[PDB]
């Protein structure tokens, strides 16, 4: 059974 | 020494949950410089700017509908998900107190000794401790230390009764704990 | 032979897919059939406790005849009180490990507006989907899936893989992706036999699927 | 009823950066960024759940450059220092020499740096020593657990020294039994 993270995002530039 | 100023950036993924997995709310934070500056919440549906520094964000992801999309998924594949795998070692994690009683090393009242119950050990935090001389539960006269969390899953509570201890009392710490169908008692004879 | 029969019944031949039919009330304890115009259809079950509810009642059907062309038509399970339906149809969320990489998966390939949905469809939907995409089983119709080659006895990149059912608040399940049984569907399709019946709502899958040398 | 935390953050120029899962204010686990592994609180969490370790590396990678534009859209603004507060206390009541564990609770504090040195009658002590992971708080400031296991006597005296820039100089906690 696996733990999910979720993703980080790229800001806005 | 390095005195050079510090930038920060701290990003939170939180889900809470009501009644079990029933309810489920996402809240997707970040932080700058203990700050935060944007925000996703599943009782929104959307990015929403916290301060103005973050609005260029909410306003590029907000145009993002595949990324809109996992964000509301991620109640179920995310928060669901990770309860679901947890949920035997954490929600489910039961600890039982191991409960002393002790009159203090200190006596400062003259004649009123201080009794502790220490309840230690013991998972998850709900608790009810409560004293009693000669079987009827005593209120007044008690002091705790509330819930003490020790940081390795494990808490401990400190409750102490002053009395005037006569002879022939029999004093009673009685701990209600998940961990136990039926209190944990611990006796004490003035 | 298990492998051609997989991959046939499950992702060539159209699934069995009709709202509204009603069961017709017979004397079997494993079996409901339902007219479906000039023939009719036979579910075949092993959970009297379920199927007692179905008898005589407007059910909706979906899951896979394990006869196939020519023959008359029976399936497994695939039940569901008619009449209970969402606003829309919901997608089913995923999470999907393909080799050890994990993506999530929305789309109206896996779906339902089914208040009360049997495992089954979505399992059907779900390798459906993972034939098209990741061409699991072989010789799939869409080209794609190229890049996991074909070693595996499918001619596919994968030769191992489930899909878990993680409920909310039921204890939880897992199909084999690639199982064959003896061979036959009437043989792999009985994991389906027990009319398994979900709340469309409240779960998501957890699928893996990957290559063993 | 319950809250799931995953916690993420990078601190610039320390080059530094952190990733753990919460679950009602206790860490499930953490990832070791420079051994690329998954490290479970405690142990038999590791029996029963996984986590790719990689995943969080990724998540690191994207939230330094993050920090970098942050700093830059802020024309620099730094962060503001707030002190720690620090508190000794042990697992369990004391009796002497039966084991029993030094608790050194950090609390309320941001950036998220520190040196933590137990002492022992004027000398570091090292023996057993464990450390939690920077921990959240909701107010975005900080915790932190450090641990020595000891024997009890009425001869010793302990010191959990504490420094971080909030602080006007390096925080002193003793501890005895008495
Ligand atoms: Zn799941």
């Amino acid at each position: 059974p696996k733990y999910v993270k979720q993703n980080t995002l790229k800001l806005a530039t | 020494g390095d005195t050079r100023p510090r930038f920060l950036w701290q990003l939170k993924f939180e889900c809470h949950f009501f009644n079990g997995t029933e309810r489920v709310r996402l809240l997707e934070r970040c932080i700058y410089n203990q700050e935060e500056s944007v925000r996703f919440d599943s009782d929104v549906g959307e990015y929403r700017a916290v301060t103005e520094l973050g609005r260029p964000d909410a306003e590029y992801w907000n145009s993002q509908k595949d990324l809109l999309e996992q964000r509301r998924a991620a109640v179920d594949t995310y928060c669901r998900h990770n309860y679901g795998v947890g949920e035997s070692f954490t929600v489910q994690r039961r600890v039982e107190p191991k409960v002393t009683v002790y009159p203090s090393k200190t006596q400062p009242l003259q004649h009123h000794n201080l009794l502790v119950c220490s309840v230690s050990g013991f998972y998850p935090g709900s608790i009810e401790v409560r004293w009693f001389r000669n079987g009827q539960e005593e209120k007044a006269g008690v002091v705790s230390t509330g819930l003490i969390q020790n940081g390795d899953w494990t808490f401990q509570t400190l409750v102490m009764l002053e009395t005037v201890p006569r002879s022939g009392e029999v004093y009673t710490c009685q701990v209600e704990h998940p961990s136990v169908t039926s209190p944990l008692t611990v006796e004490w004879r003035a | 032979i298990g492998v051609g029969n997989l991959r046939n019944f499950y992702t060539k031949h159209d699934y069995i897919d009709l709202k509204g039919l009603i069961d017709k009330n017979l004397p079997s304890a494993n079996q409901l059939e339902f007219s479906t115009g000039i023939n009719d259809l036979i579910s075949e079950s092993n959970n009297w406790d379920e199927i007692s509810k179905f008898k005589g009642k407007k059910l909706d059907i979906f899951g896979i005849d394990y006869n196939g062309p020519c023959k008359s038509k029976y399936m497994y399970g695939g039940a569901t009180l008619s009449g209970q339906y969402l606003n829309s149809a919901r997608k089913i969320p995923i999470n999907l490990w393909v080799n050890g990489k994990h993506k999530t998966i929305s789309t109206d390939k896996i779906s339902t507006n089914k208040k009360l949905v049997t495992a089954q469809e979505i399992d059907v939907k779900l390798r459906r989907y993972l034939q098209e995409e990741y061409n699991i089983y072989g010789h799939n119709s869409t080209g794609k899936g190229k890049e996991y080659g074909y070693k595996s006895k499918f001619y596919s990149g994968f030769n191992k893989g489930k899909v878990l059912f993680h409920l909310n608040d039921e204890k939880s399940f897992s199909y084999d992706l690639f199982y064959t049984g003896d061979g036959v569907p009437v043989s792999f399709l009985k994991i389906y036999e027990d009319n398994k019946i979900i709340e469309s709502e409240k779960f998501h899958l957890d699928v893996e699927i990957s290559y063993v040398d | 009823e319950h809250v799931i935390i995953q916690a993420e953050f990078y601190l610039n120029p320390d080059q530094s950066g952190e990733f753990m899962f919460d679950f009602d204010g206790d860490e499930i686990f953490h990832v070791d960024m420079a051994k690329k592994e998954t490290v479970w609180r405690l142990e038999e969490f590791g029996r029963f759940a996984s986590f790719e370790a990689q995943g969080a590396l990724a998540n690191i990678a994207v939230d330094k450059a993050n920090l970098e534009i942050m700093t830059k859209r802020s024309n620099y603004t730094p962060i503001t220092n707030v002190p720690p507060e620090v508190t000794v206390l042990t697992n369990s009541p004391v009796e002497l020499r039966e084991p029993n564990v030094l608790i050194c609770f950090i609390d309320k504090f941001t950036p998220p740096v520190v040196n933590v040195t137990w002492l022992r009658n004027g000398k570091p002590v090292t023996t057993g020593v464990s450390e939690t992971v920077f921990l959240p708080r909701e107010d975005h400031l900080f915790r932190k657990f450090h641990y020595l296991p000891f024997l009890p006597s009425t001869e010793d005296v302990y010191d959990c020294r504490v420094e971080h820039w909030g602080l006007d100089e390096p925080l002193l906690k003793h501890w005895e039994f008495d």
